[PDB]
């Protein structure tokens, strides 16, 4: 009998771009709003996973 | 919503309710069956020390 060992799956780890770059900061959103997208993109990736 | 001849025709707000918020995410005034992440929950200060 020999054991052969594979990995399924990943934590399925979610990252908030927003409180990540601008946490607490509304000076801060607003000055990430300009990179428009960018940061929904990050966060649809990471649900894709 | 802007139809064919540039007249806004409906719309919806982003901060009436839980439905209109995935409305908002999706950019869309349709949503389709599933779970999708909008927001983020967040206690706010009530005091300042
Ligand atoms: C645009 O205007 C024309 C009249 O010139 C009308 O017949 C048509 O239905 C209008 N389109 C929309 C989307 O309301």
């Amino acid at each position: 009998v020999t054991t052969e060992i594979l990995p399924v799956s990943m934590t399925k780890t979610s990252v908030d771009c927003t409180m990540y770059i601008c946490g607490d900061s509304t000076e801060c959103s607003n000055l990430l709003l300009q990179y428009g997208s960018f940061c929904t993109q990050l966060n649809r990736a990471l649900t894709g996973i | 919503k802007y139809n064919e001849n540039g007249t806004i025709t409906d719309a919806v707000d982003c901060a009436l309710d839980p439905l209109s918020e995935t409305k908002c995410t999706l950019k869309s005034f349709t949503v389709e069956k599933g779970i999708y992440q909008t927001s983020n929950f967040r206690v706010q200060p009530t005091e300042s020390i």
